[PDB]
């Protein structure tokens, strides 16, 4: 049971903006699943998630994914992939992460393998830069699109899934409702905490 | 002949007798120059402009062996491997700054540096050609598996030289101890060279002497098992040795290079080695046994089968070295090219397997920089410094073929994202300027949609053939065009 | 040659030098220096002294066919004993052979009055 996922990409597009996302929609959500964040142990609770925040190929043509959070106890990491996230990402703006999502989707395929006894799974993603690029994955076996992407969020497993990107709006959101399942990207407003993003 | 440097104050160090040493990056700033001044720091230095060279001190005897993985900058420093793996990250990248990244092998000694991250690049060159394959067919990648996933991770595991058992106690960004104990057969002694990357997310090592016996301590080990645990294999695979003792003249070989290479199926780095040079290869051909001669009348075995050998006249060994399978035939350039410096002056550069002749113009250790044959200057002459040599591709000339295999490599170093260095290499930039016109072309045509994810990167290295000269306009040009670019698309 | 082979495991190197420092012959060193010394040379046994001619070469296959061993006295195998490994990996698991009748060759290569068997 809640099995959430937790996504940026900004860190490249836009840092400092991060940190005041903190202080109104990332931190807020974390409580809904904790009575504070502190230092407790950890194990497969259900209510644990992962914490994915890389960059783009401008200034990285060495490191794609390095990614690690099962469980974190949700307080501990979180806070730090939080708080120490990154500061680096140049080149230019035209795209930071798309190939990201798509191992985000690889994600949940292991809570099929390991969170065997439903779970009503969800996650959510931000990037401040739109997204757009040919390559797939280039890290494992799975390979599509966007498209693909929001396809097998949706379709094959029905992930609610959310973009709560800054106060500006691309265009990304419209595309991003094509899907038959409710994608549900509503939770992108100024009010307080949504319930289940 | 070109590019050396020297150091004024420093020499020789006639009081200390002598000192291994080694080197080698694969990624830019491939400089690391293990030498002992006049235990010692360790230096650092960038392909262009030498002048700032730099230098940091080390916290451990002897240095004996370092190897890095990837354009993140890293170090090893081996030798009882004080002051373990990290990144500079500082401001710059002129300052090591070891950070707390520090495995504890406990006054030991091991020569081991590997576990690299993913596969290698697959490049069909010959049949390709770059026509109008965009990349597809000309530059691929085999599927591989990744050593020890969860997400590629990877750690700094090694092989115990000085020991005899294992490595543990990794702790790969995630500052968690998982410390256990393994036995390993409980019985070994090795002087052997790694070769890690093999078909299964497994590791190989073998040697224990020289040619003196003939141990080979193939230890096939498996480390993902399960998280907070290890349970390293033990698999002895199957054994070997230099058939070079054959010859009952005489047996007197002792080799102690032995290395090996990403590809752990075709060869066998095994050479005679004061008074010797004789160069040998195998490979790991699978065949049946010849089960017969019991009577009138499981198959699946491995003995090994010889590749190459003969008889030569050198001293030091660098390095071992595209795929195989090839006829490479209109092919000339360094593919799969092993060479070596001979310590009698010129440098007899051959590819493999004829080892005869090439050009010369009549009238310690090392590494191959790049595809762009220049070597670097550490051969058994003391404490000397770096050096470089003509990296003719080959005998013949042919410009049109020239220009093709220089296309090649550079949008090789494009999809792949790492440093270029075929200056050196190529003529003058008039047939620089054809190429480059007939590489935006290319671009532009036959993209088809990378374009979008590859420009700004090409762009610069347009800077580069526009670098070298009369043709500045063309280098300013790009640079404002570029930063303009940028400055205008991040205010957007 | 027990006596010797026991002399070796004692002491070694100086029997064998006291055995091969003079003299203008050629005796059987080699079965007397390979066989057991911290020195592997494991497939050097199958390289070098693998030189076995057709002579003999099918004699230790008949003598294990029909051993039902100490007819005649003649002490070759030792240094041919290659064949007969041969046939015990070929017969035993490798093809299959003979599953029991490698157990009924080898007691019959056990016979008594030959213990260099053992060693070989």
């Amino acid at each position: 049971v809640a099995d959430v996922v937790f996504v940026i990409e900004g860190t490249a597009n836009l840092g400092p903006y991060f940190e005041e996302l903190r202080k109104h929609y990332l931190l807020p959500a974390i409580e809904y699943f904790n009575g504070g964040p502190p230092d407790f142990g950890g194990d497969y609770g259900g209510t644990q998630y992962s914490l994915v925040v890389f960059n783009t190929v401008d200034c990285a043509p060495e490191s794609y994914v390095q990614c690690h959070a099962p469980t974190s106890s949700a307080y501990e990491f979180v806070t730090w992939l939080d708080g120490i996230k990154f500061m680096g990402g140049g080149g230019e703006s035209c795209s930071l992460i798309a190939e990201g999502l798509s191992t985000a989707l690889q994600l949940f395929d292991d809570f099929k393998k390991m969170r065997e006894q439903q779970t009503h799974r969800v996650c959510l993603l931000i990037c401040n830069s739109p997204p757009y690029l040919l390559p797939a994955v280039e890290s494992t076996t799975y390979s599509g699109c966007t498209t693909e992407s929001l396809v097998q969020k949706i379709g094959e497993r029905g992930i609610h899934f959310s973009i709560v990107s800054p106060r500006k709006l691309p265009a990304l959101r419209l595309l991003f409702e094509k899907a038959a399942p409710p994608a549900l990207l509503e939770p992108l407003q100024q009010p307080a905490d949504v319930s289940q993003d | 002949l070109a590019y050396v440097c020297e150091w004024e104050k420093w020499a020789k160090s006639t009081y200390c007798p002598s000192l291994p040493l080694a080197c080698a990056w694969s990624c830019r700033n491939l400089i690391a120059f293990t030498t002992d001044l006049r235990t010692h720091m360790i230096h650092i230095l960038d392909t262009e402009h030498p002048w700032e060279v730099h230098s940091v001190s080390s916290g451990h005897s002897e240095a004996i062996t370092c190897l890095e993985w990837d354009q993140s900058g890293s170090r090893l420093l081996s030798a009882d491997a004080d002051g373990q793996i990290k990144c500079w990250s500082m401001a710059d990248h002129l300052a090591n700054s070891w950070e707390s990244s520090v495995g504890s092998q406990v006054e030991g000694d091991p020569i081991v540096a590997l576990s690299w991250l993913h596969n290698g690049v697959k490049l069909a060159l010959h049949v390709e050609k770059s026509g109008a394959s965009s990349f597809g067919e000309k530059f691929s990648r085999v599927k591989f598996s990744p050593s020890l996933t969860l997400k590629p991770m990877e750690g700094w595991i090694a092989v115990t030289v000085s020991g005899l058992v294992t490595v543990s106690l990794l702790k790969p960004s995630g500052q968690v101890l998982t410390s256990t104990e393994s036995l390993c057969r409980l019985r070994g002694r090795v002087a052997l060279a790694d070769i890690a990357f093999t078909g299964g997310g497994n590791i190989v090592v073998a040697a224990a002497d020289g040619s003196s016996a003939s141990p080979v301590k193939f230890y096939k080990v498996c480390v993902s098992v399960v998280s907070e645990k290890c349970r390293i294999d033990t698999e002895i695979l199957p054994s070997l040795f230099m058939r070079c003792t054959t010859d009952p003249n005489r047996k007197d070989r002792f080799p102690a290079i032995t290395h090996l290479k990403f590809l752990a199926r075709d060869m066998s780095e095994q050479v005679l080695l004061a008074t010797s040079s004789l160069v040998e290869c195998w490979s790991l051909r699978k065949e049946g046994l010849p089960v017969n001669n019991i009577f009138q009348q499981q198959p699946m075995i491995l003995k090994w089968r010889i590749l190459s050998a003969t008889n030569d006249l050198d001293r030091v060994s660098a390095v071992a070295l595209t795929d195989l399978k090839v006829a490479s035939d209109t092919q000339f350039y360094p593919g799969l090219g092993l060479a070596l410096a001979f310590q009698d002056g010129s440098v007899h550069m051959v590819h493999r397997l004829s080892l005869q002749t090439m050009a010369v113009f009549y009238s310690k250790a090392m590494q191959l920089s790049w595809t762009s044959l220049a070597l670097v200057g550490i051969d058994n002459h003391g404490k000397l410094s770096m050096l470089r040599i003509s990296p003719s591709l080959g005998h013949p000339l042919e410009p049109k073929l020239a220009l093709q295999h220089l296309l090649f490599l550079l949008e090789y170093c494009m999809v792949t994202g790492y440093d270029w260095w075929d200056i050196l290499l190529h003529v003058q930039p008039g047939m620089v300027q054809s190429l480059v016109e007939r590489l935006h072309e290319e671009y532009t045509r036959q993209k088809p949609a990378l374009q979008q994810v590859l420009s700004t990167r090409i762009l610069a290295m347009k800077a580069s053939l526009c670098k070298l000269s009369r043709v500045c306009d063309y280098h300013t040009k790009l640079f404002l065009m570029a930063i303009t670019s940028t400055l205008k698309s991040l205010l957007r | 040659f027990l006596m010797l082979c026991h002399v070796a495991q004692t002491y070694g190197s100086e029997v064998i030098l006291s055995e091969s420092s003079s003299g203008e012959e050629v005796p059987f060193f080699e079965t007397w220096m390979q066989t057991c010394m911290p020195e592997e040379g494991k497939i050097l046994n199958p390289d070098h002294p693998c030189f076995r001619p057709d002579s003999t070469k099918v004699e230790s296959l008949v003598a294990l066919l029909n051993n039902s061993k100490l007819v005649q006295m003649k002490w070759h195998e030792a240094c041919l004993s290659i064949s007969a490994a041969i046939l015990e990996i070929l017969n035993a698991w490798e093809n299959g052979v003979l599953a029991f009748e490698s157990i009924q060759k080898i007691t019959d290569n056990i016979k008594g009055k030959v213990c260099s068997l053992a060693v070989c």
